[PDB]
């Protein structure tokens, strides 16, 4: 019986394949198998034998090329820096995941007990015979709680898992080969960007650290030398793409920068005595309108009920509880102060002393008051808030629609390149739990409110109608100027500065329009059709080549619905399918600004727009132009 | 083809009701960036347009407000202001669509937390009313069938 397991596959006779097959019917790893797939399997699973306990299968970091059966003993699954994890006995299979992802053994397997019998079947008839139909699912347990999830989404792609298994997985994989560069750093692209969520820097240094220094337990000298070189090669890998995500973040983060200054060192003295990292060590070397950063100062306003104000010196990711403090420091404060933002409108948000970084989140003509609980509902907006009461058009008119949607999308472009990828992933999973600026971010997304707003302003400000005319076919012109520059954002803010109560109301002026510029507005305003997941937009924008800036009002939807919609945890294991979701998006972002984009006068009004954003003001002043 | 407006101030659950309603959080990933992201078939199609997210972005509501059919007031009562905030958006619908009636649905989410209420039932039925909660599942259906109806 186990002579018949021990032929070659095309050594077997008819009836060493017929009684084969017949004992296979008892094994349970095959029993969800078909007849055909069980077939194929008589001829090709080998008879293996191994004497000693502690003799060692395979390696972790070898190349896989057979998947296991036991019919008798047991095995422990052992990982480097943790030992034993999991021990398999009869009816248990292995080793189907090295196969099946073409990656290196996640671990070793040890013999627990004498004399051990393995049915075996290698590489290439695994491939045409158990790789299709194997199974959806591999859950890897240690210490008998479950750890890695891993799913047909083709190979098994990491569904769920603990932060250190998904790290250990995906520094695991990495290929270091010339020719994988752009799929090496494309695999680790979601981890690399998403461990802010479930893994912060206080976490993933230490765990690096250990990684680098973790030498193998198993096989010779020049084996385990050989696994240990490459172990650290990865974990420079990552740590190079971790670094190149960050950029100039990595200033904001204390633990992340001595992290970095001795990885450097341990490398650089590692180099030297192994000659090694020949390639890695100088790109390590090189790390050892201007982006806000949150470490930077600011002069802040903080206004008091009678309408005098304190200016605070404090760094742009301050607390509002910082905030609060230095307020009290100059005012000589005991007396309960709360942070409140209030609108030109005079409606007011109390802010907790939880928030961070509030300075930007304020509305176009926002300020930010400070007072004890009983004064909120007495406060009173400033005149600063109320906008300007005459037009620019006697400036703006003299230039030209292509002159200003040019220097228009230039500022635009210079606020978009300022956003970091990571602010992104703060807005979304909340400011407070980082304790991180989006200053770049709020100030490019309030920039679409501002040429919203321009617009209505202006039309409402222009008292002759047949000036007011002109100012609807010059703000279709500048739009449709902005949409050739693939400056998609821009286009949207002024057509629905078009489509605002206070100008669509102007019959009078939109009946005294040419039908040229009539079609051109509807055909504009047919773009923002919200039917099908705003299908019009939608196409439109992927058409398009990569210098484009996006609709950023959608963005952020997206944004917010995968967030809300998907649960960052599922029994307690990081839900990495919502992670690669969220980075998807933010990858979009990077597509968009993958590309560069191609009169001090035009460019001085663009870049310091004054607007009215208070809309009863703007329904008053546009009911006054028309009855 | 049935157009519905989900609106309502910051963290009252407008994302949660349109997510649990259209699939289910759990039970399914969401997908909010394809074609059917907010399309469910009820025997007739409904599209959830919600302002979650960009409520920042005024043009955003309006846009909503006029191409929405039927429109869902929503508020919190474990937030005392926010039921405040639901007058000035009521006058907004009539604005922008520029008609004296619209049929709309009143929304008081998070019902199922009574240890936190602030905000009693009193109020709603005054200004159809329902306390509907989205992450227990009560009344998440019943506010998008009476819009149909309205
Ligand atoms: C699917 O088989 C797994 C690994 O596949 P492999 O080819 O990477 O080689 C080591 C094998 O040990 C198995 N293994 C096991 S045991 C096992 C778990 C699930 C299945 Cl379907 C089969 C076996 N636990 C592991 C763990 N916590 N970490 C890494 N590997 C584990």
């Amino acid at each position: 019986m186990r002579m018949i397991l021990r032929k070659p596959p095309g050594q077997r006779t008819v009836d060493d394949l017929e009684i084969i097959y017949d004992e296979l019917l008892h094994i349970k790893a095959l029993s969800h198998l078909s007849t055909t797939v069980k077939r194929e399997l008589a001829g090709v699973l080998i008879f293996e034998s191994h004497a000693k306990g502690g003799t060692v299968l395979f390696n972790q970091g070898e190349e896989g090329t057979s998947w296991y059966i036991i019919l008798k003993g047991s095995v422990n699954v052992v990982i480097y820096g943790k030992g034993v994890v999991c021990t398999l006995h009869e009816g248990d299979d292995f080793g189907q995941l090295a196969l099946v992802n073409d990656a290196p053994r996640a671990a070793s397997i040890v013999l627990r007990e004498d004399n051990c019998h393995f049915l075996r079947v290698d590489k290439e008839d695994f491939n045409r015979i158990l790789r299709d139909v194997e199974a959806n699912t591999v859950r890897l347990k240690e210490h008998d709680q479950d750890v890695l999830v891993l799913e047909k989404v083709q190979k098994y792609t990491v569904m769920s898992g603990t932060p250190e298994k998904i790290l250990e997985h995906f520094l695991e994989t990495i290929r270091l080969e010339p020719s994988l560069n752009e799929a090496t750093d494309s695999v680790l692209n979601d981890f690399v960007m998403m461990h802010c969520v479930f893994m912060p820097n206080t976490q993933l240094c230490p765990a690096l650290v250990a990684h680098y220094h973790a030498q193998p337990s198993q096989g010779t000298e020049q084996e385990r030398m050989d696994y240990a070189l490459n172990n650290k090669r990865r974990v420079i890998r990552l740590v190079l793409q971790w670094a190149a995500m960050y950029g100039d973040l990595l200033q904001e983060d204390d633990v992340a920068m001595a992290f970095l200054e001795e990885f450097y060192v341990s490398v650089s003295d590692d180099a030297r005595m192994m000659a090694a990292f020949k390639e890695q060590l100088p790109e390590l070397e090189k790390i050892v309108r201007q982006p806000i950063r949150g470490s930077d100062e600011v002069l802040f306003k903080v206004y008091c009920i009678d309408h005098t104000y304190t200016t605070i010196r404090v760094p742009v990711a301050a607390s509002v509880k910082e905030v609060i403090s230095a307020v009290a420091d100059k005012l000589g404060s005991g007396e309960g102060l709360i942070i409140v933002k209030m609108n030109s409108g005079g409606e007011k948000v109390v802010l907790k002393s939880n928030d961070v970084s509030v300075f930007t989140t304020l509305t176009i003509n926002g300020r930010l008051f400070a007072c004890p609980r009983e004064q909120f509902d007495s406060l009173t907006p400033l005149p600063e808030q109320e906008g300007p009461t005459t037009g620019t058009v006697g400036t703006f008119e003299l230039m030209s629609s292509k002159d200003l949607a040019y220097q228009m999308t230039t500022y635009d472009w210079e606020l978009f390149n300022c956003v970091h990828e990571l602010e992104l992933i703060y807005h979304t999973f909340g400011r407070h739990n980082f304790k991180k600026t989006t200053a770049n971010l709020d100030l490019f997304l309030r920039r679409f409110n501002e040429i919203q707003f321009w617009v209505v302003t202006e039309v409402c400000l222009c008292s002759q109608l047949s000036k007011r005319v002109q100012l609807l076919k010059k703000f279709i012109k500048i739009a449709a100027h902005c949409k050739e520059y693939k400056n998609l954002n821009s286009f949207f803010a002024i057509v629905m500065g078009l489509s605002n109560v206070a100008v669509s109301r102007l019959a009078l002026t939109w009946e005294k329009l040419p039908s040229k510029f009539k079609k051109f507005y509807a055909e504009f305003e047919s773009l923002m059709d919200p039917s099908r997941n705003h299908r019009a937009y939608r196409l439109t924008a992927a058409k398009l080549e990569p210098p484009l800036i996006p609709f950023m009002p959608l963005l952020i939807k997206d944004m917010t619905f995968t967030h809300e919609g998907n649960k960052t945890f599922i029994d307690n294991l990081v839900n990495f399918e919502k992670m690669r979701m969220i980075a998807n998006t933010a990858r979009t972002v990077r597509y968009y600004r993958s590309q560069p984009f191609n009169h001090q006068d035009v460019r001085s009004y663009v870049r310091q727009l004054n607007v009215i954003d208070n809309q009863r003001t703007l329904s008053q002043m546009s009911h006054r132009l028309e009855p | 083809e049935y157009k519905l407006v989900v609106l309502g101030s910051g963290g009252v659950g407008k994302s949660a009701l349109t997510v649990q309603f259209v699939q289910g959080i759990f039970v399914e990933k969401y997908d909010p960036t394809i074609e059917d992201s907010y399309r469910k078939q009820v025997q007739c199609m409904l599209e959830i347009l919600d302002t979650a997210g960009t409520e920042q972005f005024t043009a955003m509501r309006d846009l909503y407000m006029k191409n929405g059919q039927g429109f869902a007031l929503v508020y919190s009562i474990t937030a005392q202001s926010t039921f405040n905030d639901l007058q000035d958006l009521r006058e907004q619908i009539l604005r922008v669509k520029d008609t004296d009636d619209v049929p709309m649905i009143l929304v008081g989410n998070k019902c199922d937390l009574e240890d936190e209420r602030v905000v009693g039932k009193e109020q709603g039925q005054n200004l159809a009313f329902l306390e509907s909660s989205a992450k227990s599942k009560i009344n998440v259906n019943e506010i998008f069938y009476d819009l149909v109806r309205q």
